[PDB]
């Protein structure tokens, strides 16, 4: 349809806000969407939306549409809202007065709650009327509004204040850079660990026992590479879930899943070299091939049933507002446990395989002291890395974990995020600390020539 | 760095006797394996005797019962005192250390080797 400038700049800013779908969705009631938050139809019919969809953009579409026609469908809903601000005696004063700029800021405000809610904002309203954009922005910064979505409202208040796109400017050049980043940090986890597997797979001498734990730990790691790290990065760079409530289930199990098979395997090394290195001759004898093949199987089993088994029958799921309204809505995943899911995962996740690391490594420095310049230094410094890498990525977050379930309102969701990335870059660090043996710098120089 | 130096090989009589003696120079780590390994012309390596820093043995069992293997409190030395020799035991004898100091694997040091021929 007509295009404008103006036009693709309100397009953009929502893009940012409320995100883009060129493929029929639902939203919180479970209706049928399509574009930036376009609704279809309230029938509960896939082929009714596509119907709709079709009549709407002169198109037999099946469901996907392209960004013009998702902007066709968008400008429609922008002169709705337009020609309802100027019905409204409340709303059409502000209106006629704002430039271009800020008009797009009101009617973002009226896209997130409707002509009625935006009304009620009297003074807030006089004052834009009135052009005094930092008295405004101070208002605004006091609503229920901002105290419900600050940094929404924060880019809006922003444009009211400048007449400029430069919170949206600036929210993109972080998107970027953060994307940059994040896909870094994919690379040396999905690098690292496929480059450990494949060692292990092309090398007759790297095919030992406690190397077949390793291996766990690299696969553990390589599907947190590949499945858990990239799509929790879509959360951080975009503010959003853009995958469905169905994929939001999935990922979290399977991030939860190899969380747990990664550090339990972490925990069945710091068990396999106690035993070579005090007991070796009852270790060579009572740890057989299958035995090891045991214990992997046994971890991964453990790791299924603390993550897909309880997460998947809903017994995860907290009972408050603030956990409901992220269940119903497809655009939020967040982690929102309730107190029994989030002690009993963390305790078979992270505490019991703490304790065990933590005697099994404290013991293997206890028999060292007995059996005496020594090496004794470079032994230590080896552990401080093996217990120090470990609980700096994953002790924040367990112990986050375990307290806003009781406090929500102690451990801020960027702190809680940010702990949990932490523990995602132990995945990386994994190869670096176990796989440090001459076999493997023989071999890893021989997969790189 | 680390060497160690290997005594005790020679050439004896069906039915004799010999004292091998490892000497490992170098700092080690605390725990630790001392073993004797044995390459005779054809088949290839195998062991016969290895000590743990703790205590414990494993002699092969062909080789246990007339074959002892012992460690030097306070110094860094292996003794493998060897008895009823048969001609079956012609084979250069490796002295092995297996270092702890990296935690996660083995660090293998090996020697040179001592002949040991054993007379019809
Ligand atoms: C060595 C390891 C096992 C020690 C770690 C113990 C952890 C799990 C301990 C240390 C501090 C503890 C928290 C301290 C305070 C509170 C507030 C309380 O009203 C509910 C429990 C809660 C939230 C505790 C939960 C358990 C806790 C997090
Ligand atoms: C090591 C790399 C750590 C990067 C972690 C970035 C998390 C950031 O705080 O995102 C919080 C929210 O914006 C997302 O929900
Ligand atoms: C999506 N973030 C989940 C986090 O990585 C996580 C992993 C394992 C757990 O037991 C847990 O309670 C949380
Ligand atoms: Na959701």
């Amino acid at each position: 349809d007509y295009k404008d400038d103006d036009d693709a700049n309100i397009f953009e800013m929502l893009r940012i806000d409320e995100g883009l779908r060129l493929k029929i969705y639902k939203d919180t009631e479970g209706y049928y969407t399509i574009g930036i938050g376009h609704l279809l139809t309230k029938s509960p019919s896939l082929n009714a939306a596509k119907s709709e969809l079709d009549k709407a953009i002169g198109r037999n579409t099946n469901g996907v549409i392209t960004k013009d026609e998702a902007e066709k469908l968008f400008n429609q809903d922008v002169d709705a809202a337009v020609r309802g601000i100027l019905r409204n005696a409340k709303l059409k004063p502000v209106y006629d007065s704002l430039d271009a700029v800020r008009r797009a800021a009101l009617i973002n405000m009226v896209f997130q709650m409707g002509e009625t809610g935006v009304a009620g904002f009297t003074n807030s309203l006089r004052m834009l009327q009135q052009k005094r954009w930092d008295e405004a922005a101070v208002n605004l910064a006091k609503s229920r509004w901002y105290n419900q979505t600050p940094n929404r409202a924060k880019r809006v208040i922003t444009t009211f204040r400048t007449g400029t796109w430069d919170a949206y400017a600036a929210s993109q050049q972080w998107t970027a850079g953060m994307g940059l980043l994040m896909a870094l940090i994919v690379l040396l986890i999905v690098a690292g660990n496929v480059l450990v597997i494949v060692a292990i797979a092309k090398t007759p001498r790297l095919q030992t026992l406690t190397n077949l734990f390793i291996m766990s730990l690299a696969s553990a790691d390589l599907v947190m590479g590949l499945l858990v790290v990239p799509f929790g990065a879509t959360i951080v760079v975009w503010g959003r879930w853009e995958y469905g409530s169905f994929f939001c289930e999935l990922w979290t199990s399977v991030d939860v899943l190899c969380v747990t098979a990664s550090i339990e395997t972490l925990c069945v090394i710091a068990l396999d070299r106690y035993l070579a290195i005090t007991s070796p001759f009852r270790y060579q004898s009572l740890l057989t091939r299958a035995r090891a093949r045991g214990l992997v199987c046994t971890v991964w089993a453990i790791s299924a049933l603390v993550s897909f088994l309880p997460i998947l029958m809903h017994w995860w799921r907290a009972e408050s507002d603030e956990a409901r309204r992220c269940y119903n809505d497809p655009k939020c995943c967040d982690f929102v446990t309730n107190r029994a899911y989030a002690i009993a995962s963390s305790v078979v996740s992270f505490y019991v395989p703490l304790c065990i690391m933590a005697f099994v490594y404290l013991r293997v420095f206890r028999e060292a002291q007995k059996q005496v310049a020594l090496r004794e230094q470079k032994a230590l410094k080896t552990l401080g890395i093996i217990m120090g890498v470990f609980t700096l990525c994953w002790l924040p977050f367990f112990l986050a974990n375990v307290v806003k379930a009781f406090h929500r309102e102690l451990v801020p969701d960027r702190l809680f995020v940010f702990f949990n990335w932490l523990g995602y870059a132990n995945s990386a660090f994994n190869p670096i600390i176990y796989c440090r043996s001459p076999d493997f710098r023989k071999a890893f120089q021989g997969l790189l020539c | 760095q680390v060497q160690l130096q290997e005594s005790g090989g020679g050439l004896v009589q069906a039915g004799g006797s010999l004292r091998l003696s490892c000497a490992a120079s170098g700092s080690i780590f605390a725990l630790n394996i001392m073993g004797w390994y044995r390459q005779a012309p054809g088949k290839q390596r195998e062991l016969v005797a290895a000590i743990h820093s703790g205590g414990t043995t494993n002699y092969a069992n062909s080789v246990k019962g007339r074959f002892t293997i012992s460690r030097d409190n306070a110094a860094n030395t292996v003794y493998l005192q060897m008895n009823s020799l048969k001609p079956e035991d012609t084979a250069v004898y490796y002295c092995n250390v297996k270092d702890f100091g990296a935690i996660i694997y083995d660090y293998d040091y090996w020697g040179q080797g001592t002949q040991v021929t054993v007379s019809s």
